[PDB]
């Protein structure tokens, strides 16, 4: 199977893990990819942005269906505007993602995180499927959900999915008035968190002819409310945050006989941003920022191989992000990216090259930065599926909107970064026995080097925090993971899972003590737990599935300094689930009840922002 | 395996000597960062020698809140204006309770954004972000009456009974532009009633003397450096003067201010003392002694011992220090690690948690006769206006007992003190010690610990005689100068006074020189001659010591003589202790006393330096070691 042949780092969650990992907005899941650093807000409807391997939150890159989405306002992408009604598989590449049949802009970013969408079957007879995942609780919670499916000319299909998402998300949160032991608290509710989400979509499968002719149409209005952080005496925050983002994708995929792939991928992206605080103390009566954004995005990848088992790669790319606000920039970029020697062989090297160039037309930086991308899964043992993975990767970050054109806060001269990865894994898997149908294990040490980081220093007057290349994170960490599934007697999955993670993420960026940053050097920086860890437990019985998650993260620190006064504590996320099948005259029902944060640890991730405490879920659904 | 652990600050805590003089108590109120409310309240307590970085969270078992702006001391009670949190602690002082929780919220539950605070006629009044300023009552604590003063205001001040509040209107930066206006409130009715066009975005705003307000305007654009300082009298409330020199804030005794500045785009600051009367800058660096500065936060003044108190933020995200330097900008010491970026440094006398005593630290001045000089006829010579003689030794005796710095001017100007209790001989060690203000320079263009080096003869006599006048026969103590070639014995100066009231003062001696010692414009007094002088020449005679100080350029360094001098060497780790075995008479013949009882100190060196003007003995207090 996969996540063992893969040449650079891969995980996967197929739709039954999914299923297992009890989680919405997708971002609840993301926790448990083994190397995954996630910042994070409050609870439902929160800015919930993800580091791959402890870089940048900004070298990332979430592609849903097959083209990568694009934040350009403050380029950290919200990953909790993904729900997981329609996700059939979550996965997160830490590199070149296997094979090199991707549109170039998944190329040259250090990781990442691939959403797909359900994919209809069509079984024999039946022209329509309905299915509906009404959700509920937890604070007022409430999400209906429409799935209708329709075959048209038996090879096209159509699938228009809606869900809203209104809630209230008010948490029972107990407020600390300080870091130590000896410290009065309080049990506050949190305040403005109604969250208003609407997810549509029509996606049309044509499989012509092998030819795929994918299209989809994409749109999300919001009304999430802003919560402000727990600023002791002082919770009354009156944010409130539209988004009306909107996008039409096409993916063509054509098999021109032997020795010739070609692909071409399109999208049109328009998003919307109004963010309003009538708290404000601007005496026009409150901020009403409005930002408009535009993608026009274009790629025509071609594979052509040489052999049944030697591969190449073009993959040109092109792109025409466009900004306007309440100055107005655009930005033309051209992406062209060559895969070297790709071998798919069977006990010798599997080696791969990429070589990825990008051209930036921008009042601002022109860059024709080269990156190399190398991954060798060379595999002694034939007898068993042992595999030596290393890949070396050079990726880096653009500079957002946010960093380049905000009110003269952020600079115009930033150097866009560095992520030079070193990634060297072993990864095992075996099926001994029926007992344990299946065992899999993989460490990787990992080596990211990270320069001239662009950093948001604070400058305590007006226009606070602004943007400067003052960083050199140095990180060292290594990153195990483990899926063992094992059956007693019969009928009785036992499916395990677990993840681990070392992550030494050492400021390295001047060594003097005679510096500002010199009390910086060799320090874990702000949001790094050292020893995050996971674990789940699914039990599969034919009357009632049971399901647990638990995340660990050890000390994480704050702004770098790492005394105890900026000490966050370790903490541990308990979840358990119950999922049940009904076959109602060929109807599937399914009910699934979810108790989040079992044991009731109001924990923080990002200081003052604090995640809900024991939530219950239920999961009424229809299918067919 | 959490190999993770808090990694220790591993500078000291204090990177010089803590000493401050008639100070008790130094509050340091630091604002943390934004959206993570990390804010604190530190303390350092001079008495108990105590550094207390989370002093409101060991007290209250609370945290402060976020970005706590301000700290006052007012009534045995603290006010802390804390912005985000939109509180203001109103702790009291002895225990360091909290008493009373104000809420400075609107009509709705939207935080106002307190600043800054001031205090006229025991009224707190408050200025905010929402464009209020507050009246709240000392006794019940309530707020009183609310005024709107506009745009949004940064920073609040009393001056001629009234408020004066700096409309910065900062945040509408994006919109309609900063505002221009400082607005002026009256005690009485309590109205908006003028509103000063100053220049654009005004903040921090001061009172100064000579019945003045000084308020720093900033441009259209911070970054732009378009800094300007403004005068403003408060008789009429207008714009009087309008200083060009770049600034962000400042601290203001007598007619001088110490402002820095500091760049965004460079990141340069630099830290200038300012002449409020002459409107010139004097020192283009305040830090004269190669102490390196990189991110000055806010400038301080302590009101009543003199020293400057410079806070280092750094980058805004590690713990910043507390810097005192002394007048001259020698660096006293530092507090290191004190907080998360440390805001506002305020001072007490009062502390928390006798003069019939002894307590080994004398008891009253016999005779004071000094010498004209830059710090005479000030409030460190024991001098006010209009008051006699015996009134100047009676000041002097209030000074030695609250352990406040007195002067003694040029050359040959003498004090006289006694204790409470004779000191015993101790033979083979030293037998008291004489404090000083003189600080080392940790590098010189010599060694023995050089720096600012003040060197004065010292005598002791014995009350035979038991009347507690000092009418005895004076030993000189041989020092290490003493019987050689580098010292000038029956040396007789005499001063003229000038004959205008502001002149350079005359001096001529019996050795053929003449000379002036220079006015310069720190010291701005009616007269540098002293005015309690009802005659017009006076004369001083002693033993004139080699000059020591040595033209560098600006950085004169005051070069220590070894041992046997007052104000020779700093007042710590040893050459500044005295005993009675070098004594001597005047023929040189060695004298042993049993006891002892007066201490006469007299400046020993007749020399010009420049900007810190003549070389002037400068006396903390004298202790003995028994
Ligand atoms: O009159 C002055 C006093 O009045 C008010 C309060 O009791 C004290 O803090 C003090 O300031």
């Amino acid at each position: 199977t996969r996540e063992v042949r893969s040449a650079s780092p891969l995980q996967v969650f197929n739709k039954e893990e999914l299923k297992n990992l009890q989680a919405l907005q997708v971002s609840d899941a993301v926790k448990h990819f083994a190397g995954v650093t996630v910042k994070d807000y409050g609870g439902i409807g929160g800015l919930k942005t993800v580091s791959i391997r402890s870089l940048g939150a900004q070298h990332t890159a979430v592609s849903y269906d097959g083209i990568t989405v694009s934040d350009c306002q403050t380029g950290q992408v919200d990953i909790g505007r993904f729900s997981l009604n329609n996700v059939d598989r979550l996965s997160l590449n830490n590199g070149q993602s296997d094979n090199i049949f991707q549109p170039a802009r998944f190329f040259a970013s250090a990781g990442i995180l691939n959403i797909q969408t359900l994919t209809p079957h069509f079984k024999e007879d039946k022209p329509t499927n309905i299915a509906a995942e009404f959700k509920t609780g937890s604070w007022g919670l409430v999400n209906p959900s429409l799935f209708l499916e329709q075959q048209l000319n038996k090879k096209w299909s159509m699938t228009a999915n809606g869900e809203w998402m209104s809630s209230d998300g008010h948490y029972p949160f107990t407020l600390r008035y300080g870091n130590d032991a000896d410290v009065q608290v309080s049990k506050e509710k949190r305040r403005n968190t109604d969250v208003e989400n609407l997810r549509a979509e029509i996606s049309a499968f044509a499989n012509l002819s092998k030819e795929q002719w994918r299209l989809k149409a994409y749109y999300y209005q919001s009304s999430r409310g802003l919560p402000n952080a727990t600023t002791l005496y002082y919770d009354f925050s009156r944010q409130n945050l539209r988004d009306k983002n909107t996008f039409i994708q096409s993916q063509y995929k054509k098999e021109f006989s032997r020795k010739w792939v070609f692909q071409t991928s399109a999208k049109w992206n328009w998003s919307y941003q109004n963010y309003q605080d009538p708290d404000a103390l601007t005496s026009v009566g409150g901020t009403d920022n409005s930002y408009y954004q535009q993608e026009y995005y274009l790629s025509a990848s071609a594979l052509y191989r040489i052999w049944n088992n030697l591969s190449f790669s073009l993959s040109t790319d092109g792109s025409i992000n466009t900004m306007n606000a309440n100055v107005s920039p655009t930005r033309y970029s051209w992406l062209t990216a060559f895969a070297g020697k790709y071998v798919n062989e069977w006990v010798t090297l599997s080696a791969s090259a990429l070589a990825t160039v990008i051209n930036e037309k921008a009042n601002a930086g022109n860059h024709r930065k080269l990156s190399p991308n190398v991954s060798i899964s060379l595999k002694p043992f034939h007898n068993e599926e042992l595999r030596f993975r290393f890949f070396y990767k050079d990726i880096f970050r653009l500079p957002s909107f946010n960093d380049l054109y905000y009110d003269k806060a952020g600079n115009i001269n930033l150097k866009p970064e560095s992520a030079t990865q070193y990634n060297i894994g072993i990864t095992y898997s075996k099926a001994i026995n029926n007992f344990i149908p299946y065992l899999s294990a993989t460490v990787d040490a990992y080596h990211n080097k990270v320069t001239d980081k662009i950093v948001a220093t604070p400058t305590k007057n007006l226009f606070i925090w602004s943007m400067v290349n003052l960083g050199k994170v140095d990180i060292k960490g290594i990153d195990a993971t483990a899926s063992l599934s094992l059956q007693p007697l019969d009928k009785l999955r036992i499916n395990l899972s677990g993840n681990y993670t070392y992550q030494r993420a050492l400021d390295v960026t001047n060594s003097n003590p005679n510096s500002p940053e010199g009390k910086v050097y060799k320090h874990q920086i702000a949001y790094t737990p050292r020893v995050s860890a996971s674990g789940q437990a699914g039990i599969e019985t034919p009357w009632l599935n049971l399901s647990y998650s638990f995340l660990f993260s050890g000390k994480r620190y704050m702004l770098g300094q790492n005394i105890s006064d900026n000490r966050l504590d370790s903490y541990s996320d308990h979840s358990i689930s119950a999922y049940r099948d009904f076959k109602i005259q060929k109807v599937t029902a399914s009910l699934n009840l979810e108790v989040l944060n079992l044991m009731n640890r109001n924990y923080e991730i990002v200081k003052n922002f604090p995640m809900p405490g024991r939530s219950v879920r239920v999961t009424i659904g229809v299918r067919y | 395996c959490d190999d993770l652990e808090d990694k220790p600050s591993i500078v000291p805590e204090s990177n010089g000597d803590v000493f401050e003089t008639g100070t008790a108590e130094m509050y340091i109120l630091s604002e943390g960062l934004f959206n993570q409310n990390n804010s604190s309240l530190a303390r350092y307590s001079f008495n108990r020698q105590r550094c207390t970085n989370n002093y409101f969270s060991a007290n209250n078992q609370r945290g402060l809140g976020d970005t706590a702006n301000d700290i006052a001391i007012y009534g045995n009670k603290i006010y802390v204006v804390v912005n985000v949190s939109s509180t203001v602690e109103v702790i009291d002082f002895p225990t360091g309770k909290s008493i009373r929780q104000i809420s400075m919220l609107r009509d709705n539950g939207s935080s106002r954004q307190p600043r800054a605070i001031a205090f006229d006629k025991d009224k707190a009044y408050i200025c905010s972000y929402d464009g209020t300023v507050a009246r709240i009552d000392t006794t019940s604590l309530e707020i009183e009456e609310i005024v709107t003063v506009g745009r949004n205001a940064e920073d609040i001040c009393v001056q001629n009974g009234k408020l004066y509040v700096s409309n910065s209107g900062g945040l509408d930066y994006s919109g309609p532009g900063v505002d221009t206006t400082v607005s002026v409130i009256d005690i009485t009715t309590f109205k908006e009633t003028k509103k000063i066009e100053v220049g654009p975005n005004p903040g921090k705003i001061l009172p100064g003397l000579e019945e003045a307000v000084y308020v720093v305007t900033r441009g259209t654009d911070i970054e732009a450096g378009d800094y300007h300082l403004v005068k403003i009298d408060s008789r009429t409330d207008a714009v009087a003067i309008t200083y060009d020199e770049k600034v962000l804030s400042f601290a203001i005794d007598g007619p001088i201010a110490y402002l820095y500045t500091y760049d965004y785009q460079t990141k340069d600051s630099a830290i200038k003392v300012f002449d409020l009367n002459a409107g010139t800058v004097i020192r283009d660096n305040f830090i004269t002694d190669g102490t390196a500065i990189q991110t000055p936060f806010s400038i301080q003044l302590n009101p009543f011992s003199g020293n400057i108190y410079i806070t280092e933020a750094y980058n805004y995200t590690v713990k910043g220090d507390v810097l005192c330097f002394n007048q001259q900008g020698q660096l006293q010491y530092r507090l290191n690690d004190i907080g998360l970026n440390p805001n506002t440094v305020v001072f007490s006398d009062k502390a928390s948690q006798d003069p019939n005593a002894p307590s080994a630290f004398a008891n009253k001045v016999f005779e004071y006769i000094p010498a004209p000089g830059q710090f005479i006829n000030t409030t460190t010579s024991a001098y006010e206006d209009g008051f006699s003689a015996g009134q100047v030794l009676e000041h002097a005796t209030e000074k030695l007992k609250k352990k406040s710095v007195i002067s003694l001017g040029g050359f040959g100007g003498t004090i006289t003190v006694g204790f409470h209790q004779s000191i015993r001989n101790s033979k083979g060690e030293y037998d008291f010690r004489i404090l000083g203000n003189a600080s080392y320079n940790q590098n010189t263009g010599t060694g023995a610990l050089g720096g600012s080096a003040e060197p004065g003869i010292v005598l002791v006599s014995k009350d035979e005689n038991g009347n507690g006048l000092p009418d005895d026969e004076w030993y000189e103590l041989a020092g290490s100068e003493y019987g050689k070639d580098t010292e000038t014995r029956n040396y007789e100066i005499t001063y003229y006074r000038p004959q205008p009231a502001n002149g350079d003062v005359r001096w001529t001696d019996n050795q053929g020189g003449e000379g002036f010692v220079y006015r310069n414009s720190y010291h701005q007094q009616d007269s540098y001659y002293p005015n309690w002088i009802e005659e017009d020449e006076i004369t001083f005679r002693g033993t004139r010591l080699k000059d020591n100080a040595i033209n560098e350029g600006g950085t004169w360094v005051g070069y220590c003589y070894p041992w046997g001098y007052a104000d020779n060497h700093p007042n710590r780790s040893e050459f500044s202790q005295f005993k009675i075995d070098w004594a001597v008479d005047q023929n040189g013949n060695h004298v042993e006393l049993d006891k002892i009882d007066f201490v006469k100190i007299y400046t020993a060196v007749n020399q010009n330096v420049g900007w810190m003007g003549e070389i002037s003995t400068e006396v903390m207090t004298v202790e003995d070691l028994h």
